[PDB]
Order: C-alpha cells, then sequence, then structure tokens
C-alpha cells in the first residue's frame, strides 16, 4: 500500500524528492497480479500531482514516470480512467506528442490509446481535443519500431466502435498514413493497420469510398495470402467490408485478383477464416451478373456448395448466403449452372434447422430457382417448372409443407405461397 | 412489378409482409439509404407494401478483436 512519506514527499518542492516518489507510485502500478489502481485515485490529490508533473518539460525523467503512472491508471476500469480525464491529463498528453524527448513522447501515446480505448464517449473526446495530428506527425516522423507500434495501435482506438461510430470527418484524415504502413512488414503493425483499416471501412458506402481513395485495396488483397492469422484475418475483414459497398466499389476488390486468394481461403484450415471468406463472397454474390461471372469462372461454387453441406455450421450460413445472393441477382444460366453442382439438395436440408434466419435465406434461393423455373416454363410454352422435380427428388416439398408448423409467421406465410403457387394440386 | 422495382429489390431480401414495428415505408428511391443490418418496410408496386433488408452484410455477426484495447506497462 502507500504510506505516509510518499504522500508528503510527492508534495515536496525539489524535483530529487517528487521524481523518486513518483517512481515509487509507478512501480506500484508496474507490479502483477493486481495494482492498487484504487487506493493510489482515493488518495486525494494525487490523481492531480501525476498530471502536474506531465508540464514539467525541464525534467524529462519526471515527465516520463508520470506519464508511465496514469498510464497504468488509464489502463483500468471506466471510473478508473475518469479520474485521469477529469483531471485533464489529456490536453496536456496530446500536448506531450510533440515533446523533445522520445520516451515521453511514446508513453504519451500510450496513455492516449489507453484513454480513447475505454469507451465511445473517452474516443469522441480524445478525438475533439485534436490528438490525430499530432498522432500522425509523430507516426511519420518516428524513428523506432516500438513508437509505430503504440502510435498505430493507439490510432486503431480511435476508430474503434460503432456505437455510436466516430465522426467519419475526424478520423478519415489518417487514411493516407494508414495507406503508407501497409507496406512495412512488421506483423504487429500490418495487424493493427488492418483493424483499423476494417473499423474504417465499416459502414455506409461513402465511408468506404474514402478508404478506396486512399489506394489500400490492392495490398490488402497481398495480406490475405499473410502466413501469420494476425495478420490474414483483418485484412480479410477489411477486403470483406469493402466489398460491402455498391457494384463499382467491389469491382475495384475483384481487379485486384482477390478471387482466387478466396478461394484459397475457402480451404483455410482456420475455422474463422473460411467463414469470413465465406462472408466476403456472399457479398460479392450479391452483385451484378458481371461479378457473379467472375465468382463462377473462379471455380469458386463447387467448394461453397461442398461447404453448404458439410461445414461447421456458422460456415454454412455465410455460404447459404453466397448461394442464394447468386440465385436472386444471376441470370438463368447461371441459375441452371448452380442446379447443375446440385445446390437444391444442400439447399433444402438447411430448411430444417434451428436458426430461422437461415431458413429465409434456404426459402430464398429456393423461391428463386422456383420463379426461374416457372418463367422458363413459359419462354417455350412447356408450361413445367424443371426444378419442381428436383425440389420434390431432394424432399424439398416435404421439408416446405413441415414449415407450416414452424412458429415462426414469415416462414409459414412463405412455405404457405410456395406451395400455392409453385405446387397446387 | 416494374422494371425498377424489380432491379432495385434484388439487392434485397424480401423477409416477409408489412411489419409496422420498423415503421412507415420507404420508398424505391428512399431505399437504398438503407442502413446494411436493418430492416425496413418499403412501398412497391401497386400500393404493397413488404419487409426488407440489404443483401449486402456488415460484419455484425462476427467475432470480436477484443484483445486488446487497453494495455498496462509492466516490469
Amino acid at each position: 500500500v502507500i504510506t505516509r512519506e510518499m504522500v508528503e514527499m510527492l508534495f515536496s518542492d525539489d524535483s530529487d524528492l517528487q521524481l523518486a516518489t513518483t517512481q515509487k507510485f509507478r512501480k506500484l502500478l508496474s507490479k502483477e497480479p493486481s495494482p492498487p489502481i484504487d487506493e493510489v485515485i482515493n488518495t486525494p490529490r494525487v490523481v492531480d500531482r501525476f498530471v502536474e508533473f506531465l508540464k514539467r518539460n525541464e525534467n524529462c525523467t519526471l515527465q516520463f514516470e508520470a506519464a508511465w503512472a496514469l498510464t497504468n491508471i488509464a489502463s483500468g476500469t471506466s471510473q478508473q480512467t475518469k479520474i485521469v480525464i477529469e483531471a485533464g491529463a489529456v490536453p496536456i498528453f496530446i500536448e506531450l506528442l510533440n515533446s523533445d524527448f522520445e520516451d515521453v513522447q511514446e508513453q504519451a501515446v500510450w496513455a492516449l490509446g489507453n484513454i480513447a480505448g475505454d469507451s465511445s464517449v473517452c474516443r469522441d473526446y480524445v478525438l475533439n481535443c485534436s490528438i490525430l495530428n499530432p498522432l500522425l506527425t509523430l507516426l511519420t516522423k518516428s524513428t523506432r519500431l516500438t513508437m509505430t507500434r503504440n502510435a498505430v495501435w493507439a490510432l486503431s482506438n480511435l476508430c474503434r466502435g460503432k456505437n455510436p461510430p466516430p465522426e467519419f470527418a475526424k478520423v478519415s484524415p489518417c487514411l493516407p498514413v494508414l495507406s503508407r504502413l501497409l507496406f512495412s512488414s512488421d506483423s504487429d503493425l500490418l495487424a493493427d493497420a488492418c483493424w483499423a483499416l476494417s473499423y474504417l471501412s465499416d459502414g455506409p458506402n461513402e465511408k468506404i469510398q474514402a478508404v478506396i481513395d486512399s489506394g489500400v485495396c490492392r495490398r490488402l488483397v497481398e495480406l490475405l495470402m499473410h502466413n501469420d492469422y494476425k495478420v490474414a484475418s483483418p485484412a480479410l475483414r477489411a477486403v470483406g467490408n469493402i466489398v460491402t459497398g455498391d457494384d463499382i466499389q467491389t469491382q475495384v476488390i475483384l481487379n485486384c485478383s482477390a478471387l482466387p486468394c478466396l478461394l484459397h481461403l475457402l480451404s483455410s484450415p482456420k475455422e474463422s477464416i473460411r467463414k469470413e471468406a465465406c462472408w466476403t463472397i456472399s457479398n460479392i454474390t450479391a452483385g451484378n451478373r458481371a461479378q457473379i461471372q467472375a465468382v463462377i469462372d473462379a471455380n469458386i461454387f463447387p467448394v461453397l456448395i461442398e461447404i453448404l453441406q458439410k461445414a461447421e455450421f456458422r460456415t454454412r450460413k455465410e455460404a447459404a448466403w453466397a448461394i442464394t445472393n447468386a440465385t436472386s441477382g444471376g441470370t438463368p444460366e447461371q441459375i441452371r449452372y448452380l442446379v447443375s453442382l446440385g445446390c437444391i439438395k444442400p439447399l433444402c436440408d438447411l430448411l430444417t434447422v434451428m436458426d430461422s434466419k437461415i431458413v429465409q435465406v434456404a426459402l430464398n434461393g429456393l423461391e428463386n430457382i422456383l420463379r426461374l423455373g416457372e418463367q422458363e416454363g413459359k419462354r417455350s410454352g412447356s408450361g413445367v417448372n424443371p426444378y419442381c422435380g428436383l425440389i420434390e427428388e431432394a424432399y424439398g416439398l416435404d421439408k416446405i409443407e413441415f414449415l407450416q408448423s414452424h412458429e415462426n409467421q414469415e416462414i409459414y406465410q412463405k412455405a404457405f405461397d410456395l406451395i400455392e403457387h409453385y405446387f397446387g394440386v | 412489378t416494374s422494371g425498377v422495382e424489380s432491379a432495385v429489390l434484388r439487392g434485397f431480401l424480401i423477409l416477409g409482409k408489412e411489419d409496422r414495428r420498423y415503421g412507415p415505408a420507404l420508398s424505391i428511391n428512399e431505399l437504398s439509404n438503407l442502413a446494411k443490418g436493418e430492416k425496413a418496410n418499403v412501398l412497391i408496386g401497386q400500393g404493397d407494401v413488404v419487409l426488407v433488408m440489404k443483401r449486402k452484410r456488415d460484419s455484425s455477426i462476427l467475432t470480436d478483436s477484443q484483445t486488446a484495447t487497453k494495455r498496462i506497462r509492466m516490469a
């Protein structure tokens, strides 16, 4: 715990006693396993005294020890970070980003990273204190690998969050810096840079265009094939978010030859990679007919159909979307091709899952196939739906009829209408 | 429905009939403004209203990068 002389020395008037005391407090908070954060902040005036030492530009070591002490306090719970912010440390920490001492700079970054990473409230506050310009300056002027890592990680904390997301105008200027950082070889650097890009590309297509405008797509696609999962996984997330954009934006990713990478990642030994590869492809097959065709030419669908019937369920869900989206936007020849790969059977098998959302997705893909079958039956006067028989063979009709016992009204109403429209006696 | 309505609705999944839990219906020209992952009713054809969502899905239903938002400096 604390001592009385610690308190009395901390408020002395000589730098010798101050620096020694702050170092004692720093050592206490820099100790495992359970740091005495409360005891330090509960002790009156202490937090304010640490903050006051950040202004001591004449004493480099005092600033360093002070920043470190506050850093470990801001690493705790939300209330513990509240005390540091309300002590007024944030605007001072931002000034210390342009400290002439590198050891003071880096610890300022770390502190601000911890503060911003507390909540969306703290994040927006840090951004409102204009951290971005000094931080990006520090990042581009850095000469140490440990400094850049901390800066990027802090930057990624400024981007993280969706409830609410940060004001895009206050975070988007970091995109050119982030773009250049993708060319580094450091795994830790690439990882946080790709996470920051995935945060920024997570939303409306305006935000996605800004990400694209910085020219990160080509590099992001190459990083899909990185041997470190700490890099490939966020890189896939960023690419996956970008192809949630419109047809034009999605095409950028495709012209970077992403599909052969995505095909390869469908066979990944890591479970989360296959799922997000499927998720990414599902957002591409939700595109136009040229893009669906691009997925066909990349020989992706035979694998998706294998996944649809045999993979881990949370991976099957995304493959279902991929097949279903393809049946809604595709040409008759494209849908005819999916049917020839045997997509009806594993679609029908999903009609009985307990995830009511995937049931609707399955129902949609089947209805799409059925509607095209009906249109096909009119463009040749046969009046016969060629896919009704295949669905019957796959016990789809029985399963659709069984859905009339499903509690979900949307599913019930849907199954009811399909039977009435395509399977009337 | 019209060619325009059909083309637009290709980017959407029709979840079912009008559900007023999600409020008054959007028009077809407003529908593109719908946030990814959200649901809305939309006016189509001759006064019909259906509930929809974008087929373009955000990364919401996925895993986390929770490690690490905060880092303490030790040793």
